[PDB]
């Protein structure tokens, strides 16, 4: 029914858009507020562990909002859920309606 | 860069007027640092889990003519 | 007669009276009103 | 202090003294001692006693009437039956529902009355009647709007007898209805009826010969 | 305050010169300043959808439309929506799309800016400029207003889950016969 | 019925119980004489089978496949299918005569406990004290309510001794 | 004062230089000054009501054109409303809105005046301007007028009610039997 190119395509683009110039703010002050995880006190990596140390490729990106790779990633992957559960409801010919 | 911070979502699941005091603030710790804790709840979890498995095998069977075997069941 | 009294009043003894008033009691009411299985009123 | 008590040669508790109308000193499950729970207590045997004068009223007149002839109506048990089965009936939990709702609201009214006495008379509350709803310092006795006539308003002496007349006469009908509830119970007649019954035969018709009141398995 | 919704009752102190305020507070849900700023906040965003609720449901029945329960079945059945008689070519799936967007990108922004914005925004929201004069008087008649669609949602939902027929149609049923039409009379509120 | 159960009165169960037990006790009956006492016993005990069987089917009561009566334990459920006096009204007369007993006993230990020698009083009752204060429990509902809205009916946490933890 | 209620009774002090004052207050519904102000306003508010509705009651009968009871029958039933022998094309719906938003807006500019200009406005509502020159008397006569033609109002109910009959059969009734046909006679007001 639904074309699966035009589908996930568009929702995968909304998902980046509304990741990207609508709930950035929010997340960021979440991220702010909430930080890395810290264990006794400290971080994981104060602790002494060496392989909780933040990735660089993520610490400064050239995108003027901070919008990293791994939040194109995040927000893709919900896209594409978002996207494959439009297809599959639209894909089954069965009555769900409660009525 | 992304994720949730559990000593930040303990120490936010405070409810106002103090009905909980503190709330679960220093509970992080307390689990992390505490190996019977850890054990306490895995092992809670790990027998209901068990309890689940009797009560659903029986009245659910899932492998082929294991109703039919009374002794098995 | 007061020793006598409070002897009587002592908590073997007047548990043990007690047991029995209760026990004749309820003895009675199922020998008048036997087999109540219900509160049919 | 002096004066007459329920059972002569036993003194009265220490919580009732003399002060209530009513006051008897009759308390023997010392269930008044408490000051608030006496109050309440107080404010509960005025309404019960107020609701069954009414009721023992529109029980007692309409059969008196009915018994002589003029105004038929029928017996106080099968009145609300009977009702039911009329043309135009509303249906008995509409009927309920809506008397709730109008008792729901003078209640709570009398209810705040009762925890401080002039609280209905807040200035603003109504369309200028709280004025009229501020009581007489005594929860249960609220003059303005009630005692149009001003009865017992001459002296505070004369306000004391009318209490005294209005409790014992509550106390006596609130007894009435109890004993048209186990009489109707026991025997499906009407109050009237029993008493002419009684006094046809009191040795052989009475509570002793219903048989409801006395088991028969003791017999 | 101007009332207390028990004429003989101690109010709280905290709700003393809120708009629209009547010392309401048994359960002592405001007691915390904080808590009690976000439901001030939350009351009145709640009055505004309900009274928007409330005139769309009373009006998609009173123009003739059809009633608020049967509006979306058109739509989840096989069919497109109607508005005004047109058919819109839209379906569940892009009106959800669409509607989440904007609704986020708008509640995004509200929710983005300072306490007072978030309830009272006059920069661009009051274009008539009727806040310029005694706003107390307007706030407080739209806490009421909204107080009373919230009450009307409420009823609009639990009568037609009650007895299926829709607010006009309730409304006449019960004007008909208001001694035996009523929730009393239904075999679903009372337990009889 | 409520959840598949058949009254009593038109269960085939229960009229089979009642014929099975009536006709053991006239077997048993069989091997005495007409006015002995054990005729009269067993005759009398028959009598009180019957009576038991008749009441039981006339009060209303739910037998199952098995004819035996069945009881229903839940408010509303038990209102409007008449079964109130099945554990309803059993459990309202229960509180109420437990809380007498319960009431009774709390009003004697706390009025001998204001005594110089209250150890004494508690192995050695005071048999007025206890009458009137039994007969004082039959209003402890009324009672007990009072004294929880005056706050009375309660101890401070702060005053009762406690573990160090 | 001019009148006394109970020839020798003691008539309340707050109630001596008002217009129509008798001195009827038994209950003490007007011991406090504001109680006084809002009931005065709604005794004068009141007897203009009932003395325009008395007149129309009695100038619908006296014209052959139908009574008051049946006036809205024909509206239900049906439709079509007759109005002086012609006929006026609304409905039940359309004449509420119409009613509700036209006395809506004049009770509103009414009551938000102030508490004298809420009963006795004069100016636009006195195009004759006959209220200077001693408007006591007038103010009497007017507070009189209402008070009768409230009592006129409340007996066209009750007989209706009682009897079941119009104001004019009603009269003609009693005038030909006054013997016979009254309030005694019907099974309604006097059962014993
Ligand atoms: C004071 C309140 C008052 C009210 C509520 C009514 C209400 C009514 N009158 Mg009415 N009247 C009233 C006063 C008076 N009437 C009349 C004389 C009549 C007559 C003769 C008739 C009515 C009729 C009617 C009915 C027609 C419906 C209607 O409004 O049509 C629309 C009316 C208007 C648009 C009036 C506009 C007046 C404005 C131009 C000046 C209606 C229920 C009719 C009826 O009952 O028919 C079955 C009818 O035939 N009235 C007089 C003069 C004595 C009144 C004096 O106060
Ligand atoms: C995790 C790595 C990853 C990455 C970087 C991508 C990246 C992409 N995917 Mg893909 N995908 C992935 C994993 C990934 N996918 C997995 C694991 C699955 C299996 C479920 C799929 C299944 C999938 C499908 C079925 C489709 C894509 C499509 C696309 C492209 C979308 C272009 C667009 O927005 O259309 C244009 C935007 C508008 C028209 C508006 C894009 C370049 C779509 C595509 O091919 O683009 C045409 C497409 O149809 N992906
Ligand atoms: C919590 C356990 C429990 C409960 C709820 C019951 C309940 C009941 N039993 Mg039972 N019973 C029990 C334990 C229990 N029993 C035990 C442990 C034994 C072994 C000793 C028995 C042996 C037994 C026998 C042999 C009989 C009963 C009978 C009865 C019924 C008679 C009710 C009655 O006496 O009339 C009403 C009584 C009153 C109204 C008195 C109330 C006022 C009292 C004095 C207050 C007491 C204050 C202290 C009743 C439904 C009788 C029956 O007929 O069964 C249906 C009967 O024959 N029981
Ligand atoms: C002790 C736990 C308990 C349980 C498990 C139940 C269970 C039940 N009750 Mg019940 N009830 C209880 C306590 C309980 N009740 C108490 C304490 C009271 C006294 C206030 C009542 C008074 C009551 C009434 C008046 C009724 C029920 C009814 C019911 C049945 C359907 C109602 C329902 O659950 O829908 C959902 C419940 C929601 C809260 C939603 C159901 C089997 C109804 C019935 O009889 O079924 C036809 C019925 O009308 N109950
Ligand atoms: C976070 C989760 C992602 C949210 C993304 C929302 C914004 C993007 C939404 C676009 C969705 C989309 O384009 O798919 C359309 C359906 O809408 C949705 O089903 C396909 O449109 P269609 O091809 O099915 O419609 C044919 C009519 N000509
Ligand atoms: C039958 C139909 C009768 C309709 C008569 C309506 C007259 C209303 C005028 C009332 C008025 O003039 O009050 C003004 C209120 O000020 C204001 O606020 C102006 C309000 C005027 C509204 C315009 C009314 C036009 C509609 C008339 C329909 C006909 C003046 O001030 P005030 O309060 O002191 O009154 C003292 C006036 N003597
Ligand atoms: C003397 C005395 C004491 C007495 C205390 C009592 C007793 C007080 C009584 C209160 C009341 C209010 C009693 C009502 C007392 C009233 C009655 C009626 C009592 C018993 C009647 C019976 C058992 C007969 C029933 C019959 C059956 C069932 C049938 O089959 C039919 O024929 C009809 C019928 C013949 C009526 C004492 C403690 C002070 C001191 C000593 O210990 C003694
Ligand atoms: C037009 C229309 C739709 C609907 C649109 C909207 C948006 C409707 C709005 C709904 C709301 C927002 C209702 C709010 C509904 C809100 C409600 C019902 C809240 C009620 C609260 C009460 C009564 C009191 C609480 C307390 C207080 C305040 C205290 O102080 C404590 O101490 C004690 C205590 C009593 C607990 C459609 C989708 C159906 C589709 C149709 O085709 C169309
Ligand atoms: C004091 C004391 C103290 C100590 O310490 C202890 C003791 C001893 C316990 C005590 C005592 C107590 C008592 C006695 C009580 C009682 C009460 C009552 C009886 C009430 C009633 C009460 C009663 C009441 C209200 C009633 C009411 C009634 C009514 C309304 C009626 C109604 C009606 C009518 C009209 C008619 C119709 O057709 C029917 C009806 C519907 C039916
Ligand atoms: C902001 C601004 C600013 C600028 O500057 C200016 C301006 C423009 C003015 C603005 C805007 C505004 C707005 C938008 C408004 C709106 C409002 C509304 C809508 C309301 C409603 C509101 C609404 C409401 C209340 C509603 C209500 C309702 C109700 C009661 C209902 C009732 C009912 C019910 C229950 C049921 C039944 O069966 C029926 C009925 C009877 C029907
Ligand atoms: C003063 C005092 C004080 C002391 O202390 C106490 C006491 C005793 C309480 C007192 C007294 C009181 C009283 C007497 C009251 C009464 C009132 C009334 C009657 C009103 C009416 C009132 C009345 C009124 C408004 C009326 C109105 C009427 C109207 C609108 C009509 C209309 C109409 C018309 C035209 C025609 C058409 O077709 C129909 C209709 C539509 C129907
Ligand atoms: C740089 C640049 C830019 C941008 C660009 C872009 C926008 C790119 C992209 C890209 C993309 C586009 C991305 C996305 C991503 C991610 C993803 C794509 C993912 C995923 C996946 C998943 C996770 C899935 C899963 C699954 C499976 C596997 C199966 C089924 C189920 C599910 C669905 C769950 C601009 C021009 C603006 C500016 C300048 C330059
Ligand atoms: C039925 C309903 O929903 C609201 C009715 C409101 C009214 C009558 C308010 C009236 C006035 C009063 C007494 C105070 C000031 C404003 C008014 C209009 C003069």
């Amino acid at each position: 029914l639904a074309d699966v190119n035009l589908v996930v395509g568009g929702c995968t683009v909304g998902a980046l858009a509304l990741g990207r110039f609508v709930f950035l703010p929010f997340h960021r002050a979440s991220l702010a507020k909430a930080g890395m995880p810290k264990q006794n006190g400290m971080t994981h990596l104060q602790a002494g562990d060496a392989r909780a140390e933040e990735a660089s490729f993520i610490l400064k990106t050239n995108d003027p909002a901070g919008f990293t790779v791994v939040d194109v990633m995040a927000w893709g992957a919900l896209g594409h859920a978002a996207a494959f559960y439009i297809l599959a409801t639209s894909s089954l010919g069965l009555d769900r309606n409660p009525f | 860069g992304i994720g949730h911070s559990m000593r930040e979502i303990l120490e936010a699941q405070t409810p106002p007027s103090g009905s909980l005091g503190a709330g679960h603030k220093g509970l992080y710790d307390t689990v992390n640092n505490s190996l019977h804790f850890q054990l306490g709840l895995a092992l809670a979890s790990v027998g209901t889990i068990s309890s689940l498995v009797a009560q659903h095998m029986y009245s659910l069977p899932p492998y082929a003519f294991l109703a039919q075997d009374f002794t098995t069941q | 007669m007061k020793d006598f009294t409070t002897y009587l009043s002592t908590a073997p003894v007047l548990t043990l009276l007690s047991v029995t008033v209760v026990a004749g009691l309820l003895i009675e009411i199922n020998r008048f009103f036997p087999d109540a299985l219900i509160a049919a009123f | 202090a002096t004066r007459p008590l329920w059972q002569p040669g036993v003194e009265a508790p220490k919580h009732l003294d003399g002060t209530m109308p009513g006051d008897f000193g009759f308390d023997p499950l010392n269930l008044g001692v408490n000051k608030e729970a006496l109050n309440w207590y107080r404010n509960a045997e005025l309404q019960n006693g107020r609701w069954a004068m009414l009721g023992v009223a529109g029980i007692v007149i309409p059969a008196e009437l009915t018994r002589v002839g003029v105004l038929n109506v029928p017996e106080w048990a099968e009145a609300g039956k009977v009702y039911a089965e009329s043309e135009n009936a509303i249906p008995f939990a509409s009927l309920l529902m809506v008397q709730l709702f109008l008792f729901n609201f003078v209640e709570i009214k009398r209810w705040e009355d009762i925890k401080k006495p002039g609280s209905q008379a807040e200035p603003g509350s109504f369309l200028g009647f709280e004025s009229g709803f501020k009581g007489t310092g005594i929860s249960g006795y609220p003059g303005g709007a009630f005692n149009p006539f001003g009865l017992g308003n001459s002296s505070k002496e004369a306000m004391d007898d009318l209490k005294w007349r209005e409790i014992r006469n509550g106390r006596l009908a609130m007894v009435a209805f109890l004993g048209f509830l186990s009489q109707h119970a026991a025997t499906g007649k009407g109050p009237l009826d029993n008493l002419a019954d009684h006094l046809a035969d009191p040795w052989g018709a009475n509570f002793c010969s219903n048989g409801v009141s006395i088991p028969s398995a003791l017999g | 305050k101007a009332g207390n919704w028990l004429p003989g009752s101690e109010t709280p102190a905290y709700l003393e010169n809120l708009p629209a305020s009547y010392g309401f507070d048994p359960l002592g849900l405001a007691a915390e300043p904080a808590s009690l700023a976000r439901f001030r906040e939350s009351e009145v965003f709640h009055g505004r959808w309900a009274m928007l609720g409330a005139a769309g449901v009373l009006g998609v029945e009173v123009l003739g439309y059809g009633n608020w329960y049967d509006a979306p079945l058109p739509l989840v059945q096989g069919g497109q929506a109607t508005y005004f008689g047109a058919s819109v070519p839209f379906d569940l799936g892009t009106l959800a799309a669409i509607e989440f967007a904007a609704m986020a990108g708008a509640e995004s922004f509200r929710g983005a800016a300072e306490p007072e914005k978030r309830v009272y925004p006059g920069g661009a929201f009051d274009p008539m400029g009727m806040s310029k004069g005694n706003s107390k008087e307007l706030k407080t008649k739209e806490i009421k207003n909204g107080r009373l669609a919230m009450l009307a949602c409420l009823g609009f939902a639990a009568q037609h889950a009650a007895t299926g027929a829709s607010p006009l149609e309730a409304l006449a049923s019960h004007l008909a016969n208001p001694m035996a039409v009523n929730f009393a009379t239904n075999g679903v509120s009372l337990p009889l | 019925d409520v959840a598949g159960l058949t009254p009593c009165s038109e269960s085939k169960a229960f009229a089979k119980r009642k014929k099975n037990e009536v006709k053991a006790l006239n077997k048993r009956l069989k091997n005495y004489e007409a006015d002995s006492a054990p005729a009269l016993a067993l005759k009398a005990t028959i009598a009180r089978t019957e009576a038991r069987f008749d009441k039981y089917a006339k009060q209303g009561l739910l037998c199952g496949t098995d004819g035996l009566p069945h009881l229903i334990a839940d408010p509303g459920l038990a209102l409007r299918y008449g079964h109130a006096g099945d554990v309803f009204i059993p459990t309202i007369g229960f509180i109420y005569f437990a809380g007498w007993l319960g009431y009774a006993g709390s009003k004697y230990l706390q009025a001998v406990a204001a005594t110089a020698k209250p150890i004494e009083k508690e192995i050695i009752i005071d048999v007025p004290l206890a009458w009137k204060l039994l007969w004082e429990g039959f209003g402890w509902p009324l009672r007990a309510f009072a004294e929880y809205k005056n706050g009375s009916l309660m101890e401070d946490d702060a005053k009762i001794t406690v573990s160090p933890r």
